[PDB]
């Protein structure tokens, strides 16, 4: 699998649709809407060894497992708050209580002195557009301060032709007059790079 | 056999007693 | 999650009788199981204030990582753990991450009641992907770890009974915390007041049903508190 995240900094709630139509003649079908939470935590340790970030990102995918990936210093940790995702063996030997919660809840309620939530960007009612061997997800990101931008999630099973697929979408962005945007297809396990890409495109 | 509380206390904090307490 | 429980114990010689009793009482023979737990504490080299962004007091606590270990790998992960390439047989394995609170206060409690915050670690990637590095990234360090082996029984209403043996693990050697016998634990995990009073009843009926033979009681709250604190000389 492969992926890329495009974040349109300069944009408005409408930009989503404008790009949605530039694909009207490339679309095939539309699957269920998706959601996503993007959190930023700042470390409160004051002796922090030089060149160790003080920043940690938390990317929560909704029904991509209700999973949350933690990213810090180019490293990622995949977690889940879904009892249904618990490895059977951990439930059997008692390692798990069978009733997990979010790593974010733990961070804010048990480790809040060490980690403070700085920002919380949410993307609701996203759209899953299905093209030719390229799935394109679109969602408007909002902060506690109103609109924050447009986010494009590009997932493609086709390991081959991809660099072309990404360039194509960036083109339709030029058409809708969407200039000054950031694109990431970097890498560090799918869910991890995807999470990483959001970070690169938003940080 | 052993002291339940002491065994538990170890699993929660890691302390082993070389002396008898209380 | 709320874990309601009661504990007890028996010496090695009481094993067979207890197994026979629990097998008849529950209807099923025992099920063998194990788990490795590694406990971590805030890095002492780093120091942070103990307060919120809202300036509210936060108490430092230990984080517990737990998972099962195939029995075939048991010697390798305990005795022969060090010299990495000295053995009999990339990313991190799945783990259960837990932070617990000291049990609920109250004189004459019929059971112990403990709140447990848990999340599941599924995998990792990147530079420092080892669970150890990840814990460090959170600002924690390895403190201690123990292995527990035992048999469990599934009973009605979600009641579970564990007969366990515990071994602390260190290069200097594993020492059996339960040397002499088994730690007996009966508990139910509760995700409404009703279901809480109902769960208490289930535990109370089990206690009642074993009265005379083996006694189950509420352990001392202070013995179930993982908060970090000092360098206190006991008594």
């Amino acid at each position: 699998g492969k992926s890329a995240v495009i974040f349109v900094e300069r944009a408005t709630p409408a930009t989503l649709t404008e790009l949605k139509d530039a694909l009207s003649n490339s679309i095939l079908s539309v699957r269920d809407p998706w959601s996503i939470d993007f959190r930023t935590y700042r470390c409160s340790i004051k002796n922090l060894p030089a060149d160790v970030s003080k920043l940690m990102y938390s990317i929560t995918f909704h029904h991509h497992g209700r999973q949350t990936v933690l990213i810090k210093d180019n490293s990622a940790m995949v977690t889940t708050a879904a009892a249904a995702d618990i490895p059977p063996a951990l439930v059997f030997n008692g390692s798990s209580t069978g009733v997990p919660e979010s790593i974010d809840t733990i961070l804010s309620s048990k480790l809040s002195n060490i980690w403070m939530q700085r920002q919380l960007i949410k993307g609701d009612a996203g759209e899953t557009l299905i093209l030719d061997g390229l799935t394109v997800r679109l969602v408007n990101l909002f902060s506690s301060t109103g609109f924050k931008g447009l986010l494009i999630e590009l997932q493609a099973d086709e390991a081959g032709e991809f660099e072309t697929k990404i360039a194509g979408i960036e083109g339709h962005l030029a058409e809708i007059r969407a200039k000054e945007y950031k694109t990431s297809s970097d890498s560090l396990n799918e869910i991890c790079d995807l999470a990483y890409q959001y970070v690169r495109a938003l940080e | 056999p052993f002291n339940v509380d002491d065994v538990l206390k170890f699993t929660f904090t890691g302390e082993k007693h070389h002396h008898h307490h209380h | 999650v709320q874990q309601l429980s009661l504990f007890g114990s028996i010496g090695d010689d009481g094993y067979d009788l207890l197994i026979s009793t629990l097998t008849t009482i529950s209807g099923n023979p025992p099920l063998l199981y194990n788990s490795l737990c590694t406990v971590w504490k805030p890095n002492p080299s780093y120091d942070v204030e103990n307060v919120n962004s809202r300036n509210q007091l936060v108490e430092p606590n230990r984080i517990k990582l737990s998972k099962e270990v195939p029995f075939s790998y048991l010697i390798d992960e305990t005795m022969m753990d060090k010299p990495l390439n000295f053995r009999i047989l990339e990313s991190c394995s799945p783990w259960s991450l837990q932070i617990s609170d000291i049990p609920a206060a109250g004189n004459n409690r019929s059971v112990s009641m403990q709140t447990i915050a848990e999340t599941i670690i599924l995998s990792s990637a990147g530079k420092n992907s080892s669970v150890s590095s990840l814990m460090n990234g959170l600002g924690y360090v390895f403190e201690f770890q123990y292995l527990t082996i035992g048999v469990k029984f599934f009973m009605k209403h979600g009641l579970i009974l564990e007969l366990q043996k515990i071994w602390q693990i260190e290069e200097a050697g594993n020492s059996q915390i339960t040397s002499g016998g088994f730690l007996l634990k009966a508990y139910i995990n509760v995700s409404d007041i009703d279901r809480i009073n109902y769960t208490e009843t289930v535990l109370m009926n089990l206690k009642k049903e074993l009265q005379g033979y083996i006694e189950l009681s509420v352990p001392d709250r202070q013995s179930m508190d993982s908060r970090v604190a000092h360098g206190n000389i006991l008594i």
